[PDB]
């Protein structure tokens, strides 16, 4: 609402300044038709002027990111467990904005770099704005809020050169990693097919903290809050995401946006894990360490309510890039925990927008305004966009009436501190020995995944502890990793030609934990908006036929299809040239179009064939639809995700549950 | 009133600017000191700021953007917003135009219009047009200024200027400071006035609406309270804002004497009920007569009203039958002439001329 | 190093605050060992306030970039054509620092990115800071500052959704280019293999305006720079820009910053071509017009000196990051033209400062101060760091004796604006007519295109145009180009399934100009720096010892050595699962390997398709040993190819393989319309 208010229309008129006067902006005024240009040229310097100052100061991390607007609807009235207002009732409907980001890259880098993922969600509560600002991952790099500047420069580009851009593989993160073994659990989910999510849409969010509920009457549990894709899980594989970073950098954004104007907004069942204060301990770790998860065996999932988003953006700055969120927007019923690294953001985030916003005013921008009245004492500042008529703005006031009231557990639903929480012991700057188990939890995660996952993830380590300079940080690598699981070392130093050092099993154990794999979260539970290329041919009329008969069939699933030909025409999306196996999760070849398997100035050398290839290669479903093909390609006929028909009905009944197992796993070599 | 970002820029069809170079200049200065006050491009977004009138144009971004723009092909020109907005010119959209007759010839040069070179005749065409008193007043001012200069060759120079204006400014300037003034030098000299630029010279006020009198008054008497209130209602109908003073607050009485001032009326009247007044622990020594000789030295009207008025006039050493000094019995009476008073404002004969 | 005086040093010594005293920076102060974080650790606060602070505003255009110190050096004494004093004796040295961008892609974004590039120098003379603010392409796309920010916001991501990244390939761009045809001469060079240079160091420079140089005794004449590089001229092709932007989005900082620290610092040429007053309208064009070249058949260059890039900057924030140029940093022996770009040019870059130093005193920044003392009456401002003793900073006065003096043609070497330069006439906002032709030169530029280069270019407009939802842009772009080339728009308009219009040959010609070709400059003057990979294998003691044979004595010639194979160990740089064709500038297989052309250590087919990618893109490739008709036969690759090695000896190989590396790209191997 504030949003719609703020909506400036230029489909009509004509042009003025910022004040209102028509004026035009195409000529400098000049001292004579080949003269100087004049100081006085008002029209020229305002324009100017505006464009020379466009530009902010990109966020210090998850600079590159993309929001949508949307809805949360509660299932339920959650004042058995909690005070929030916006969970309050069944059916209740708050207004969203999530932004979805990486995290070490500079606002113009690659969407599909490895990375860990932010999920910002903002609630428009009628008791105030609520931020959840969470991640695809549900554990952090770091125990305190004070090293994140320094996890942060390790694995940003190295400070002489700036380079590598997002990216963790290069010496000075994996000697930081090596250095701090807080940061195994999140290395080992980041260096799995989470680093490398398919979309936005297909990755869960974490809140990562415990926090706490608080009830109306003051008792309060501790939770986690989980937000659970709708859309299924889905990764890339390595070297598909990096074809992709460079052939199409805005990949999610593209994703997320195409997604909101077709009907597909995705969705989220909005959950928590709730425990008592009592259970603080309880589990084998510490609720106020952010490195550790409570495992579902050990706590279940409660549903609270539906996130959906449905509407992008009409301005990318003012929403996307302003919008500035922040732990400290909290509501009455939700609490903090002692986490140490929680406690210190609570700091940053405040601070950091008068970088961003260059004054103190960033909460009147109207992505950030709330949408209840705002009464309080905070006056001037630059930008001040209102016009108090409060002239006593001071507490304790009789001039006013005594006004605002001050708002408290028991006056004006007031936030208010969880009453139970307490403090003792000396003023320390002491790590808790609770946290010190830096290991266990990265071995269960690893136990946790499926033979291929865990080659996955063996071959990501290979790949970027490939590319650290120094034989020290490599050793001093193999030693953490090999605290988690030798086997891991041993995989990982074969590729480096270095030995692992010798089993040491004080944190080896063998149990798994559900929910954390993605090849074994099952098929996706829809394949709406995955996108098929038809690679067919303008040489033969029966390859445009085949195609657009194919076409009609995949588009009434909800599939986004693109056929592919040499040059565009009528039923053509896209030629060759621009085409890549990364626009598609499956290829099919229409067998009219077997020609152009075996060149043309029209697209590259062996193009059509090379998408083909890479699809089979990338494990995505592939097939002809009419073969001979199959074997330009080397591609077996009876391979899974391999379709062979030559029935139209068949073809797609059997290609459509190929993209609903999405990945085939087969195609990929195992230690 | 801190927020108004103004700017000779601000210009709309129908004005435009000539090639005044301190006008050019200026231009150029509002339009970028914005950014160092606001802290960021977007000032004309400011309420104060914003114009009343629709605001069409492909300005974006920039920190503190409170607009959310609609039209996403913020360039000109294009066809995917149809060629939106329009260019406004001379003739289409009533647009800003330069006016067509102006030109430009010549070199590129950094130099002075020798147009510009005369810097004394209309210093002295001013000083010329001022009454006597007012042209004291000018001279005070420069003897006040210059006599805290510390060096001895900035004050010859500033004579050595002076002198090119008028030998007697420089003459009697110089009287101040011990210097002796440089010889006569009349390039610049002449006789000419001017109309509109005296202030003494501009007869009496239109008009006394706000003007404010202070009601120098006692609570030891209750006869001199009721000589104020009196006094008030008289005055206050005909619109000037009226201060009763005394020597503590009470119903009636809007200031003490402890924080009354000369510079806080624009006439002084004492009551003749208060006569006694003219020591304390509620006002500082001599304060209601330093009230009353203040106002009287500044040239203020003044007057004690009720007819008793010689123990005043004489502890205060003003003469009764001065100009500007009021001494009556009736109320009414004494308005009238006060009233006249306050519209002359300043009365010039109380302040001294050089022979 | 020019800047020693403002380094930090941080090899020793306890960690401190900003003001001096001893701390500790890894854990918060805490109430109780797990309790709530205290307001009172100021330690947890300044390090966190300062790293929330750490990002100012990326530039507005140039975002992406890299930069260096080196050294010019003067040819001459150039009194008799410039009073510039940085140009005045045979040999005089002067520091520069130098700044290489892309112009539409962010922070981030990739080096590889199809662009205009920016080449920005400063001289730090002895007269005051001087910059060339500059591009690798002669001529830009518009004539008038005031669209500047038009032609930005066309070429920038849509700002609903903030897509395409550092690409012209989307309607709006095409929708400006197309009803603003002032673009198409830029565009056909950005269009061209101009648009993905093979490295910063393979590109030349240009002022594009032409400037003025003025003598001491006030005559001038007017310049066009021209930065000719020493490295010579080299382009990438498109298939292999695009898979290099996500291998290495830091190639072309990453070739720079190796290329210094092998001791390989760039080189160029400075030259000027000089022209008359008189000649501004002689050479059919307006001087005054920065969409225009001055042929070099019509003015010859002048070569002023030497411009050496040898050294990689200390902090990149430091000194690359907050390099502020400004045209407006001029000295006296230069002027500026009438050029209705570059007039307005000098407001913006001195305004654009305060948004990215966010306060007035960014020239105090080290990487911008003088190297010779300032005396003004400048004062104040944010972050002022200098303590002035003048309290009387106005003029004219005496209580400083009349200091500081004022500088101009006559006294205390000032900067003076030419004093043969007029204005006349109305003040007017109406464009000259001298600037009208929009088409012939990018059709002097298209004819002086060897046919593969002219069929690049095609191409990279079918790439882009392809792209394009609208069809009504789609028709206005071949409405376009059709005034360029005919036969430009029928084959583009193939590409696209639409009809070119009917030729229309107001502007058409077959004249061609030097020195614009990148394929037809010849093979290029040295092979230092360049890359070559040999691919190898552990199974095979001997592929092992004939790359480190091969290693060596490609080595000797100053070539960038990799060898590649499944797992890394002594002699061995890269893995496969790491290499790809866009890493190197030759690729070699050694016959020991030949088995390799399925492991769990690199993806399916790997090995093979380095080799198949290296030949495909033009790079020569071969096989050593001397077993080579396996490795040839799986990558479909001719024996008898130009480009394509195949030889037992060592010696001869890398003899017959260096000559291949110096011709670069084998052309015939891409198909022609
Ligand atoms: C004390 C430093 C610090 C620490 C320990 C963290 N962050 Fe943070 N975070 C910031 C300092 C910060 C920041 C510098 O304040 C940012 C940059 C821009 C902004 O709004 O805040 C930020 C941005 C930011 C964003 C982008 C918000 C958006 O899209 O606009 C997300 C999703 C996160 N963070 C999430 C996390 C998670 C899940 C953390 C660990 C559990 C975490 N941060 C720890
Ligand atoms: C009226 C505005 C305007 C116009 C018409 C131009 N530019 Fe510009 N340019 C800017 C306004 C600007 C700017 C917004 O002021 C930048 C961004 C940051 C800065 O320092 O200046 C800039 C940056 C900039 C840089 C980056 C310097 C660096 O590395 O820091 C280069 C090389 C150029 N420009 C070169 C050109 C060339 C060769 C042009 C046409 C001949 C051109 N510009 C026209
Ligand atoms: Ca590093
Ligand atoms: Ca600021
Ligand atoms: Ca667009």
């Amino acid at each position: 609402s504030p949003l719609a208010a703020y909506e400036v229309d230029d489909s009509t008129g004509y042009l003025t300044s910022d004040v209102g006067g028509p004026i035009q902006d195409q000529t400098s005024l000049k001292a004579g038709i080949r003269g100087p240009t004049l100081l006085e040229d008002f029209m020229f310097r305002q324009k100017i002027q505006h464009f020379d100052h466009e530009r902010v100061p990109e966020r210090a991390v998850h600079a590159r990111g993309a929001g949508a607007h949307g809805t949360f609807t509660s299932y339920a009235d959650w004042s058995n467990i909690t005070a929030a207002s916006f969970l309050n009732a069944t059916g209740k409907q708050t207004p969203v904005f999530v932004r979805f980001s990486t995290v070490a890259g500079s606002r113009g880098s690659a969407d599909t770099a490895r990375d860990v993922h932010g999920f910002a969600t903002r609630f428009y509560t009628d008791e105030g704005n609520f931020d959840i600002v969470g991640a695809n991952i549900p554990v952090f790099f770091i125990q305190d809020a004070i090293q994140f500047p320094d996890l942060i420069h390790s694995v940003k580009p190295r400070p002489d050169n700036e380079i590598p851009q997002a990216a963790t593989a290069h010496d000075s993160a994996w000697d930081f990693f090596s250095q701090q073994p807080s940061t195994m659990h999140t290395l080992f989910w980041a260096m799995s097919g989470h680093g490398i999510p398919r979309s936005y849409r297909h990755m869960d969010g974490f809140g990562v903290h415990t926090f706490r509920f608080v009830k109306d009457d003051g008792s309060s549990k501790l939770i986690k809050w989980h937000f659970k894709s709708r859309q299924g899980k889905a990764s890339l594989v390595w070297e598909e995401a990096q074809v992709l970073s460079g052939k199409n950098a805005d990949f999610h954004r593209q994703d997320l946006w195409d997604a909101i104007e077709s009907g597909n907004g995705p969705e989220w069942d909005v959950c928590v894990q709730i425990v008592d204060e009592s259970q603080a301990q309880a589990f084998g770790f510490d609720l106020l360490d952010p490195t550790k998860i409570i495992p579902e065996e050990y706590a279940p999932l409660t549903k609270l309510g539906l996130l959906k988003l449905d509407r992008n953006p009409t301005n990318y700055f003012a929403e996307t890039e302003q919008v500035m969120f922040q732990p400290g927007h909290i509501v009455r019923g939700i609490d903090f925990t002692e986490d140490p690294l929680l406690q210190g953001r609570l700091f940053s985030y405040l601070d950091t927008q008068l970088n961003r916003n260059g004054g103190p005013n960033f909460e009147q921008l109207p992505i950030n305004m709330p949408r209840v009245p705002i009464h309080n004492n905070n006056r001037d500042g630059a930008g001040q966009m209102f016009i108090h008529r409060n002239k006593y703005p001071y507490t304790p006031n009789t001039l006013n009436s005594g006004y605002p009231r001050q708002a408290n557990q028991n006056a004006g639903r007031g936030f208010f501190t969880a009453p139970g929480r307490t403090a003792s012991g000396a003023l320390v700057r002491e790590v808790s020995p609770t946290f010190n188990d830096h290991w266990s939890q990265p071995r269960l995660f690893f136990n946790s995944l499926t033979p291929v996952e865990q080659q996955f993830l063996v071959n990501a380590m290979r790949f970027e502890i490939s590319l650290v300079k120094s034989e020290e940080v490599k050793k001093n690598v193999l030693t953490q990793l090999n605290r988690v699981s030798h086997d891991v070392a041993v995989r990982v130093a074969a590729a480096i030609g270095l030995g692992a050092p010798d089993a040491d099993d004080t944190y080896y154990h063998n149990n798994k934990t559900a929910g954390v794999s993605i090849v074994g979260s099952g098929p996706l539970p829809t394949i709406k908006t995955l996108r098929v290329g038809i690679l067919a041919t303008t040489s033969e009329s029966s390859a445009l036929d085949q195609a657009a008969q194919l076409r009609t069939r995949l588009e009434k699933d909800g599939l986004v299809v693109t056929v592919v030909a040499e040059t565009l025409r009528e039923g053509v999306d896209q030629t060759y040239s621009t085409a890549d196996a990364t626009g598609f999760d499956g290829v099919v070849v229409v067998d009219g179009a077997a020609a152009l398997f075996a060149s043309s100035p029209l697209f590259p050398t062996g193009r059509p064939l090379q998408i083909f290839v890479d699809a089979y290669r990338w494990g995505k479903p592939v097939g002809v639809c009419g073969s001979e093909v199959l074997d330009a390609a080397d591609v077996p006929e009876d391979g899974d995700g391999v379709y062979s028909e030559e029935s139209v009905d068949m073809f797609v009944e059997e290609f459509e549950k190929g993209l609903a197992t999405f990945r085939f796993t087969d195609r990929f070599a195992l230690d | 009133t801190e927020q108004v970002m103004f700017q000779p820029g601000h210009i709309v069809r129908g004005i435009d600017f000539t090639e005044d170079p301190l006008l050019q200049g200026r231009l150029f200065s509002y339009l970028d000191t914005q950014l160092n006050r606001n802290g960021g491009p977007n000032f004309e977004q400011l309420p104060i700021n914003m114009p009343r009138v629709p605001i069409h144009n492909n300005n974006r971004d920039g920190a503190g953007q409170m607009f959310i723009h609609r039209n996403k092909y913020p360039y000109t020109p294009n066809t995917l917003n149809s060629g939106y907005p329009r260019q406004a010119n001379q003739n289409a959209g009533r647009g800003f135009f330069t006016a067509p007759g102006r030109t430009a010839s010549g070199a590129l040069v950094r130099e002075v219009s020798p147009t510009f070179n005369d810097h004394w005749s209309q210093p002295r065409l001013f000083f010329n047009s001022l009454t006597p008193v007012e042209q004291q007043f000018l001279v005070n001012a420069m003897r006040f200024e210059i006599s805290l200069v510390k060096s001895e060759e900035v004050k010859k120079n500033v004579l050595t200027q002076l002198n090119r204006v008028s030998h007697d400014v420089a003459v009697r300037v110089a009287a101040a400071i011990g210097l002796g003034a440089p010889d006569a030098d009349d390039t610049y000299y002449h006789n000419n006035k001017t109309a509109g630029v005296s202030i003494v010279g501009s007869g009496p006020l239109p008009t006394i609406k706000t003007l404010r009198v202070g009601i120098l008054a006692t609570t030891s008497e209750s006869s001199a309270l009721d000589q104020a209130a009196q006094l008030r209602t008289r005055l206050e109908k005909d619109g000037l804002v009226v201060t009763v003073v005394a020597e503590t607050l009470r119903e009636g009485v809007d200031q003490t004497y402890s924080t009354a001032d000369a510079t806080g009326f624009d006439g002084v009247v004492v009551v003749d009920g208060a006569a006694a007044l003219f020591s304390s622990p509620l006002f500082p020594t001599g304060r209601p007569l330093q009230i009353f000789v203040d106002a009287y030295r500044w040239g203020k009207p003044v007057g004690v009203c009720g007819g008793k008025s010689s123990e005043v006039l004489d502890a205060a050493d003003v003469p009764e039958d001065g100009d500007g000094v009021y001494s009556e019995e009736s109320v009414d009476m004494f308005v009238e002439e006060f009233e006249k008073g306050l519209a002359t404002f300043r009365f010039t004969d109380r302040f001294a001329l050089d022979s």
